[PDB]
């Protein structure tokens, strides 16, 4: 875990995770997809304490597909985040909680816009244009907050991404392995299988 | 790892002359970094208004937790719950949680219906009442904003000028603080109007 | 608690209220499966002494256990909401630990272990109910049709029946249905289906419900219109 | 420990050494490291011995009763995962475990999941864990190619645990073999280190470090 | 998890031919100070067994309350209670062992250390130990606390194994056990000179000596000591 | 023991049947008939109050129609003190949805959860059933306007108008009759009032003896409005329509 | 703060030969540098040819021997007197041990007797249920002296044939019980002469097809 | 009404012998044992011919060493055999062996009597436990819901059994071959069954030493029904 | 505490 | 008749007929016989079949090395109270190292069939027990009924036709009693004694069941060929 970034464009919101999984001195894995599909139109990348991250992931997503089944029906983008919201609320004060930061990307299909959810461990929701977690955002929002604009393409949105990720791989100081690319959009979830 | 430093922001509430003022700024980060400059501290249930500052998640979690009791309220008294009840409401409920509580700072805001008294009131993090005439002030930059508001404020206030005194409080209270500020909202209370207004201020 | 054993033997050796139950599905209305070479087809009697409903909102027959099963029923209604729910529950926390969705075998003999322990634990009546659970299992294409009853035993079925006039039914199945040859495509299966509750349902209009599933999670409902061909192309054929 | 396993056109490889430390005394040099969980599973053992060895043993039972109720043997992914969420439960409690649950099956092929104490599970094609691991990714990593014959895959894995074994203090004692295949897995013996060592460093020429 | 307040000091103890002694001073210490002087550590159970106690005073009342009321479960039902069904030394240790062991695995133990001397039947010496940690042993002779320092060096020179028990009579371990008593208060600064003694031979039985006092001390040669050196 | 006394609420009769599910239906079916009827643009609620005393305070009161929500609103047909158990929960049931999802929920889901605990009370825990039969008028932004009901047995269906209480045979056929899908609010408010004043046991319907609700979307763009009427509103309908 | 383990010190050690075993230990036992007992057993015979010795803490040693000894009872009961094999018996210790993974037994555990096929098996316990069958295995104070010893005769570890240029190894072969034997004494009077917790007395289980047989041998007492 | 627990004026617990009754009514089971193995052999009895007859699952496996017929209210089986299972490898557990077959029944028949005012009413059905342990070698056993059990030589339950169960007296003696006890399980199965014996609605298994528990298949039971009808005829 |  | 429908109803005349109807499942029980002398005690148990096929019921479980009992009746409530019996036993050895008096052992018999005759669900045990033992006092014989009634004996039998091996062990009382130090002869005559209770059948080698416990002497049983002697 470590690196998870979210752009909200015009049409779209991609989301980028970082491929490596690190446990002491030994990168293990170098092709690791920090994510989950929640429903047809929704994902969530994750990253935070090692176990807890994919276990509360998919117990997520087991808990909207049951949903989605009992209804016939799929909830909006708005409806999940504060359903992920509100779990993450109460493992806060547990006896031993999920130390697991989420973004939630969602196409609504109702209002056919695109949204970006930030949650971290705590509970703590805010919608957003552009997101990350962790030492990232350090980098990111101040390079986002310049080349960013609300009108973008999800190709000028993938190059904005590119920025972002040449400015990690420059000054971060851990070696990340590149990062897995998804675009979420009104045709639902696919994967940038060349970045 | 202090909860309520980590998020930072600020709420203070004013009466004046038939009407009250309460004002937020809109930051949310975390320590240095800033994530968020849309997020609003004041809620409202009917004509009541709550202000919370002090650990975001908790802020998010008891709005929604006294949206859903108004509510039930609201259903079974058929009527909307007034300032006075609310404040009762909002102690009550944080003691409750006394050994393991919210880390927030609540400002109740708002005219009582019946009556057309202003009322403002604010609690600690385990409930108790702070009442007041004049003002009450919340969050990280809570001791700027007892300096401003003890200095400018001014009993029996029109409506447009007390909206100049609590803007003012606000601003110059942030600008001393560094987990506060990054815009701010101000909301003037008449007795049947509600007027809410973005300020401009610095973005550092 | 309520622990009153409800469900006992009697002198004869039978359990009256496993037995009651099952008068309970006799009651109920009548419910079709039939499978075919690629396919199953579940078909549905709804009763028309129900003018004034609303159709789009009122609770369907068949009702989606997973996106590659589905499960029908006959009997006491509210009671068949407990059992969807339980194996709805259960098809997605088979997900979460096995990594791969149930079998249709293993998701009847979850419902139907549901079934038997209400028929003997304390405080509790049983089921009355008896389900078709049709669909196929992950990655392959082989069609799946079981049924279960209150008492708790399933079985599979190449095709049946459940509810009223239900013997009537499976009489007409009985001599209609080829096992060396079933309904090759999907509009020789539907039309076996709309054929079987034709002999006991009275009009084809809004009181027959077909739904169809094919491999790989391809589940679909039949409209009015669509159903009402079959009624039509049947009867025009019967004049002979 | 020294535990590795990796997957190649012919299956999957399975190496670990066979050293037991209580601090820097030396307990055994003759530990069984693999569990055989059954015909067509192996795990691997590294971090506490009795959490490895019992919970291991336990997911063998786990395993049986899945074939016995479903009629089918259970697939690695289900497997791996029964271990994982049952570590979960416990994590916090002081459970130590580096795990490598390894099996061939038909709708899966050649599968290998690492599983550890802190509730991480990952599928993955190459893996080495223990206090040696990255002396033995060394010699895998600058070696390693899928289209390895059979007989030049055992030796690989048997190579890079003799590498740990010699330059990791608390690696050791002597090499078990492993190879698993759709058939099952089949064992390639025990190695002494003591002579497996003299043995590879003439026929070889490596380890010129040491005094020869 | 406990700490003791007020506590008693060394017991000690040794087998002879016929039989075992048993004894133990009847001080209650406080700390530093010497609080209570009346305090008996000796509580004989039937008229076979003497169960020796020191450490925490308070849970030494709470144990011969349990050896109390055993006696009294012992009688319920049982024609024999006075005969072949009476209480055994062995028994009453074991019944005391299990309570110690459950009690340290419940992280609150009764902070004592325990020497059951009794005779069997058969007529078998019968002398065991067990502390506030379940720990258990058996040897000819066993002593607590600085007794075990002091004590046991003594008493072993009298019966230093198996074999020396026949050839050791009621007359020299009892002179032995006083000897030790003495040592102790020469040296143990939460000792007293008063104590309590106990025989249980398998002819004369239980015979509880009490008010004894430690004598024949050596002081005089203090009058010759001056300064600390020069 | 205490065996002697259990009337085994919970068991099935030799032909397949619920007794005490029945026997709640026929404790229904002399209850104040109730009626709903749904339009494209609202829904209408009506109620015949249980015969009225003249000291009866008919302004302060509820009998028949309860608010859930701010979009969901039930007619009662049975035993109000059921009745208010059964509401209170299904009001609760409302807010954790919305502080659950942050928003309002969907008209079925609270039905069929408010349906699962009467059916609860069939099956298991030796207790009596809720004598209680809803009618269920709500909107949301899914299926829009809708009409449920749910009996004692726990099962619920969708209707486009339909009655429950008593003389539901003789309402039925007359609902059935001149109801058409095209049909206004203003018409189904004619059409709900016409039909309690044929199949009434009194002899004149009065505005004192009836309860009345809509829920339009007559509010300003695009929401959705309740209205529980005053009684001088419905004596005010009740002559707008020549009833009176 | 109470701490409710100790260390009563003392050493165990258990050899396998063809048709036999052996589990000796010593009979001191001691807490700091104090002797409780110059003769305490802690060796013992629990029924089916199954020797057993739990050495370290004294209360959790006797707590586990105890349990164990009642698991032979049971296993009787509860399967028509069915003799209790010794791998069967290893795998039960391993779950009495486990069972308190979060509190363990403060201890070392050796069994020994025959397997099913009349061959000597020792086998050998971590405190929290690690096992393991071995040839040879010391537990106790002294074990980190006289396991290298062991290794050393018994394993022949080290030893190559004269003459060979060190290609050859010692070949392995069984030793009697006579040999075993003197192995035990010269490993228990050289721990007593370098082991202050280790001394007063030796005591021998052997066990053959027979039955358990005891063997007794003094050792320095200072 | 009356109590759950109640015996009767003659000393036997009303539910328990009304049980009995139901498993009369049950399909007819039969299990033969012999020094080369145990066979267990069913009647499947299906109500529709639209009904497929694989999936009537009345042989059950338990362990490799020990397999399981059944006859009654069927369903009720279910817990009994995932009681069995689950005993069987918690056994191996923690004493890696093979559990006995006596220590097996013995835990079955535990839950048997666990009924009362525990589970409302006892088992309605009635299982035939076959199986092989080093110790007491091949055995056969029944298990009634009263929590019984008497191990059988050989062994008819159902409702052929009575008649069955005389066959058996006159045919079984202690050389029988593990292929003669096949053929004498589907000449008895022929015998009491109600429509014709094939390979469709009846069943055949084992458990040998060597192999363990084994269904036979339906082509390989179809070649013993013939062999049957062909030594029948040549005398 | 053995380790591996 | 209005009063058997549950333990917690006494009748008019102060019976509790289940209670009653739990003695008479003992009557129909196969037969089995008590007796002991100073030194030694014996069980003798006529077990009983199903049909040829079948084995032979077993009817005597040892509790621990000096006491174990034989049943008659409902054989599963014999495997709870003997299994209870073992662990009272075993509390006995553990916490006292004490070996359970065979006096005791009926006391907590009786005590626990007797929570079973006064609480409303539960019913009473439907099985008769002869326990046996040697403890500090000497050889026991005990009769164990579910009512709650515990009686020590010299000798005793229970079961069907239980009358005739209880009459001839009246008459024998002076002669078994005094077989001291001799397990043989004290069998004969329990193996005797249980043939008075014998109807057109005999005892056989897998038919009969022996147990005996003494002074030096653990509680073992014999089944099969090693009863051959005593036929
Ligand atoms: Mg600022
Ligand atoms: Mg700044
Ligand atoms: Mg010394």
């Amino acid at each position: 875990m470590d690196i998870i970034l979210g752009i909200r464009v015009q049409d779209s919101v991609i989301l980028a995770s970082s491929k490596a999984v690190t446990r002491g001195i030994s990168v293990l894995k170098d092709s690791d997809d920090k994510t989950r599909q929640l429903s047809p139109h929704t994902l969530m990348s994750f990253a935070g304490e090692a176990g807890d991250t994919v276990q509360f992931a998919e117990y997520i997503q087991a808990n909207i597909q049951l949903y989605s089944i009992r209804e016939d029906y799929e909830l909006s983008p708005q409806a999940v985040s504060s359903f992920v919201r509100q779990e993450l609320a109460k493992s806060i004060r547990s006896r031993r909680p999920y130390q697991v930061n989420v973004l939630i990307g969602g196409y609504d299909k109702k209002k056919n816009k695109p949204e970006l959810y930030q949650i971290d461990y705590l509970g703590t929701k805010v919608e957003l244009p552009y997101g990350a977690h962790g030492y990232s955002g350090f980098y990111t929002f101040s390079l986002l907050d310049h080349h960013y604009r609300p009108d973008m393409t999800t190709e000028e949105g993938l190059d904005l991404l590119k920025l972002c990720v040449q400015e990690l791989e420059k000054r971060m100081p851990m070696d990340f392995k590149g990062v897995i690319v998804k675009i979420v959009d009104k045709d639902g979830i696919r994967q940038v299988d060349d970045f | 790892s202090d909860p309520s430093s980590i998020n930072g922001g600020i709420v203070v509430a004013m009466t004046g002359k038939d009407c009250v003022a309460i004002a937020c700024d809109l930051r949310l980060g975390s320590q240095s970094l800033g994530v968020s400059n849309k997020f609003e501290k004041i809620f409202h249930y009917g004509h009541v208004f709550l202000g919370i500052t002090g650990l975001a998640t908790d802020v998010t979690t008891l709005n929604e937790m006294f949206r859903y009791k108004t509510n039930l309220y609201k259903l079974k008294e058929e009527r909307a719950i007034e300032p006075e009840t609310f404040t009762q409401l909002v102690s009550s409920s944080l003691y409750e949680r006394r050994f393991g509580p919210y880390f927030v700072g609540p400002v109740v805001a708002g005219i009582n219906s019946k009556s057309g008294k202003p009322f403002i009131a604010g609690f600690d993090l385990i409930g108790c009442i702070d009442e007041a005439k004049d003002f009450i002030v919340s969050g990280t930059a809570s001791d700027q904003l007892f300096g401003m508001c003890e200095s400018l404020y001014e009993p029996n206030l029109e409506p447009e000028d007390l909206f100049e005194t609590i803007s003012q409080a606000l601003l110059n209270a942030a600008d001393r603080d560094a987990l506060s500020g990054w815009g701010a909202v101000v909301y003037i209370i008449k007795k049947d109007e509600v007027v809410k207004r973005y300020l401009k201020m610095r973005q550092d | 608690g309520y622990d009153r054993a409800l469900s006992i033997f009697s002198p004869d050796g039978h359990i009256f209220q496993v037995e009651y139950a099952l008068e309970a599905v006799k009651r109920g209305t009548c419910a079709v499966g039939v499978k075919g070479k690629n396919c199953v087809v579940l078909g549905c009697e709804r009763r028309s002494t129900l003018k004034l409903q609303d159709t789009r909102i009122t609770p369907s027959k068949v009702s989606k256990i997973d996106s590659h099963v589905v499960l029908s029923f006959s009997g006491l209604n509210a009671d068949s909401r407990i059992l969807i729910e339980k194996a709805r529950v259960e098809a997605q926390s088979h997900r979460l630990t096995l990594e791969d969705p149930v079998t249709v075998e293993y998701l009847t003999r979850y419902v139907a272990g549901v079934q038997q322990r209400y028929t003997q634990s304390g405080g509790v009546r049983p089921f009355g109910v008896s389900t078709l659970i049709a669909g196929f299992d992950p990655r392959d294409d082989e069609p799946k049709l079981y049924q279960t009853e209150p008492s708790g035993i399933y079985s599979s079925w190449s095709a049946q029946t459940i509810g009223r006039n239900s013997k009537t039914v499976r009489e007409f199945l009985e001599k209609n249905y080829d096992r060396k040859e079933p309904p090759a495509t999907v509009e020789e299966c539907v039309k076996l289906t709309v054929r079987s509750l034709l002999e006991v349902v009275q009009t084809g209009a809004k009181n027959i419900e077909i739904t169809v599933v094919k491999p790989d999670s391809d589940i679909v409902a039949l409209s009015s219109e669509e159903i009402n061909q079959y009624v039509t192309q049947i009867e025009q054929e019967k004049q002979e | 420990t020294t535990t590795l396993a990796f997957r190649f056109q012919g299956g999957i490889i399975v190496a670990v050494d066979s050293r037991a430390t209580a601090g820097n005394w030396v307990a055994s040099q003759t530990v069984k490291k693999v569990i055989e969980i059954n015909p067509f599973l192996l795990g691997t053992m590294a971090g506490g011995a009795a959490d490895c060895q019992f919970w291991e043993t336990w997911l063998g039972s786990q395993c049986r009763l899945h074939e016995l109720r479903e009629k089918e043997r259970i697939s690695v992914a289900a497997a791996s995962k029964i271990l994982s969420n049952l570590v979960y439960q416990y994590k916090g409690a002081g459970l130590s475990m580096g795990t490598m649950i390894c099996g061939y099956t038909r709708k899966e092929g050649p599968t290998i999941y690492y599983v550890d104490s802190d509730g991480t599970r990952l599928k993955g094609d190459i893996f080495c864990v223990g206090s040696g691991q990255t002396f033995a990714y060394g010699v895998l990593d600058s070696n390693y190619k899928w289209d390895l014959s059979v007989e030049d895959a055992l030796y690989l894995g048997k190579r890079s645990i003799l590498a740990a074994a010699h330059r990791d203090a608390y690696s050791g004692g002597s090499v078990n073999l492993y190879h698993v295949t759709e058939d099952g897995w089949i064992y390639h013996g025990n190695h002494d280190v003591g002579e497996l060592f003299w043995k590879v460093k003439e026929e070889e020429g490596s380890f010129n470090n040491v005094i020869g | 998890t406990q700490q003791p307040i007020v506590t008693g000091t060394s017991v000690i103890s040794m087998k002879y031919d016929n039989g075992v002694i048993i004894a133990a001073d009847n001080l209650g210490s406080y700390g530093s100070l010497l609080r209570f002087n009346g305090v008996e550590r000796l509580i004989p159970v039937g008229d076979n067994t003497v169960v020796g106690i020191s450490g925490d005073i308070s849970d030494m009342q709470h144990i011969e309350r349990l050896l109390k009321d055993l006696v009294t479960e012992n009688a319920y039902d049982n024609p024999l209670a006075d005969a072949e069904e009476a209480l055994e030394p062995s028994y009453i240790f074991e019944y005391l062992a299990t309570v110690m062991y459950q009690r340290r695995s419940k992280m609150n133990p009764l902070w004592n250390a325990i020497i059951v001397a009794g005779v069997q039947s058969n007529g078998d010496q019968f002398l065991r130990y067990v502390n506030l940690l379940g720990v258990t042993y058996s040897s000819p002779t066993l002593a607590t606390g600085f007794g075990a320092h002091m004590a046991n060096p003594l008493l072993r020179k009298v019966v230093d194994r198996e074999s020396d028990i026949p050839k050791t009579t009621v007359q020299v371990a009892e002179e032995a056990i006083v000897n030790a008593m003495r040592v102790l208060y020469y040296r143990d600064a939460r000792s007293s000179r008063n104590f309590s003694l106990a025989i249980i031979d398998k002819n004369t039985g239980l015979t509880f000596k009490k008010n004894l006092q430690v004598e024949n001390m050596k002081w005089d040669f203090a009058k010759d000591i001056k300064g600390y050196g020069t | 023991g205490s065996r002697r006394y259990d009337s085994r609420t919970t068991i099935f009769s030799p032909e397949g049947r619920l007794y005490q599910v029945e026997y709640a239906l026929e404790s229904i079916s002399h209850a104040g008939t109730a009626i709903g009827i749904m339009a494209s643009d609202g829904i209408v609620l009506a109620a015949e109050r249980k015969v009225t005393s003249t000291l009866l305070e008919q302004d302060t009161s509820t009998e028949k129609l309860y608010k859930l929500n701010d979009k969901i609103a039930v007619a009662v047909a049975g035993l109000t003190a059921d009745a208010e158990i059964l509401i209170n929960t299904a009001r609760i049931h409302a807010q954790n949805y919305l502080k659950t999802y942050n928003e309002d929920i969907p008209v079925e889901i609270l039905v069929r959860r408010l349906s699962d605990i009467k059916q609860g009370y069939t099956q298991h825990g030796g207790l009596r059933p809720f004598g209680v039969s809803f009618i269920y008028a709500g909107y949301d932004d899914r299926y829009g306007y809708q009409l449920y009901t749910s009996n004692p047995s726990g099962n619920y269906t969708g209707w486009k108008a339909i009655s429950v209480g008593a003389n539901t045979s003789a309402a039925q056929t007359l609902l059935q009759m001149d109801y058409k899908d095209d049909m206004k609010v203003d018409d189904a408010i004619e059409l709900a009032l016409k039909t309690l004043s044929k199949t009434t046991d009194s002899s004149a319907l009065t505005y004192d003896r009836l309860e009345f609700a809509t829920i339009r979307k007559g509010a300003n763009d695009g929401e959705v409005y309740q209205k529980i009427f005053k009684p001088q509103e419905i004596k005010d309908i009740l002559v707008k329509t020549g009833i009176t | 703060q109470f701490n409710p383990y100790g260390d009563n010190g003392g050493t165990i050690l258990g050899i396998a030969g063809e048709d036999f075993a052996v589990l000796a230990g010593d009979t001191r036992n001691i807490t700091d540098y104090s002797i409780n007992s110059r003769y305490e057993p802690k060796v013992f015979d629990c029924g089916d040819n199954i020797v057993m010795s739990a050495n370290g803490f004294a209360a959790d040693g006797d707590a586990l021997v105890k349990r164990f000894k009642n698991s032979v009872k049971w296993y009787h009961f509860d399967h028509n007197d069915k003799k209790l094999s010794i791998n069967s018996a290893a795998r039960n210790i391993q779950h009495l041990l486990y069972g308190k993974r979060f509190f363990p037994y403060y201890v070392h555990t050796i069994i020994a007797g025959l397997d099913e096929d009349g061959k000597g098996a020792v086998y050998s316990f971590d405190p929290v249920g690690s096992y393991e069958r071995e040839q040879c295995r010391a537990g106790g104070a002294a074990a980190s002296l006289i396991m290298p010893f062991l290794d050393n005769q018994v394993n022949f570890k080290n030893q190559y044939e004269p003459g060979t240029n060190g290609k050859v190894k010692k070949p392995l072969k069984y030793l009697s019980v006579e040999e075993v034997i003197k192995l035990v004494r010269d490993s228990f009077t050289s721990a007593t002469e370098r082991h202050i917790q280790v001394g007063d007395g030796l005591e021998i289980l052997i066990v053959t097809k027979d039955g358990v047989r005891k063997e007794f041998y003094e050792l320095k007492r200072d | 009404d009356r109590g759950v627990s109640t015996f009767s004026p003659e000393g036997r617990l009303f539910q328990v012998e009304y049980s009995l009754e139901a498993i009369k009514l049950g399909s007819t089971a039969i299990g033969i044992a012999t020094k080369e193995g145990v066979v267990l052999g069913v009647e499947k009895r299906a109500t529709s011919p639209l009904l497929e007859s694989d999936s009537i699952e009345k042989i059950v496996e338990i362990d490799r060493h020990i397999g399981c017929a059944m006859s009654g209210l069927t369903a009720d089986a279910r817990s009994m055999i995932e009681h069995a299972r689950t005993a069987a490898v918690t056994h191996n557990l923690y004493y890696d062996e093979d559990i006995n077959v006596e220590s097996l029944t013995q835990s079955v028949c535990d839950l048997a009597l666990r009924f009362g005012e525990l589970m409302s009413r006892p088992f309605g059905v009635a299982l035939l436990i076959a199986g092989h342990d080093a110790d007491d070698g091949y055995q056969l056993f029944h298990a009634e819901p009263s929590g019984t059990f008497y191990r059988y030589n050989a062994k008819a339950i159902g409702s052929g059994s009575e008649g069955a169960q005389a066959e058996l007296l006159n045919e079984w003696h202690s050389s029988l071959t593990l292929k003669e006890a096949e053929l004498l399980v589907l000449k008895i199965l022929k015998q009491v069954m109600e429509e014709k014996l094939d390979e469709n609605n009846a069943q055949l298994s084992c458990i040998t030493k060597q192999d363990g528990f084994k269904i036979y298949d339906n082509e390989k039971t179809a070649e013993l029904i013939k062999e049957l009808k062909e030594k029948e005829a040549a005398e | 505490a053995p380790l591996x | 008749n209005n009063y058997d429908g549950d333990t917690v109803t006494f009748s008019p005349t102060g019976r509790l007929f289940q209670v009653e109807y739990a003695l008479e499942a003992i009557k129909q029980g196969s037969v089995t016989v008590g007796l002991r002398s100073n030194t030694h005690a014996v069980l003798v148990a006529l077990k009983r079949n199903a049909d040829e096929l079948s084995s032979y019921q077993k009817k005597i479980i040892k509790c621990d090395e000096h006491m174990g009992l034989s049943l008659a009746g409902l054989a599963p409530d014999a495997r709870v109270l003997s299994n209870y019996l073992r662990q009272q036993c075993n509390y006995s050895s553990l916490v006292f190292n004490r070996k359970l008096a065979v006096e005791r052992a009926g006391h907590l018999l009786c005590d626990k069939a007797q929570k079973n005759t006064q609480s409303y669900g539960g019913r009473p045990y439907g099985v008769g027990l002869l326990i046996i033992g040697y403890d500090k006092s000497g050889a026991h014989l005990l009769e164990f009924q579910p009512s709650g009634n515990v009686t020590e004996l010299y000798g005793t039998a229970i079961g069907a036709r239980s009358q005739g091996a209880k009459t001839y062990l009246e008459r024998t009382l002076d002669t078994f009693i005094k077989i001291d130090g001799n397990p043989d002869e004290l069998i004969k005559a329990g193996v005797e004694a249980i043939s008075q209770s014998l109807r057109d059948e005999s005892l056989t080698v897998d038919n009969l069941s022996i147990a005996i416990v003494g002074k030096d002497t653990p509680f073992t049983i014999y089944d099969g060929e090693a009863v051959a002697k005593y036929i």
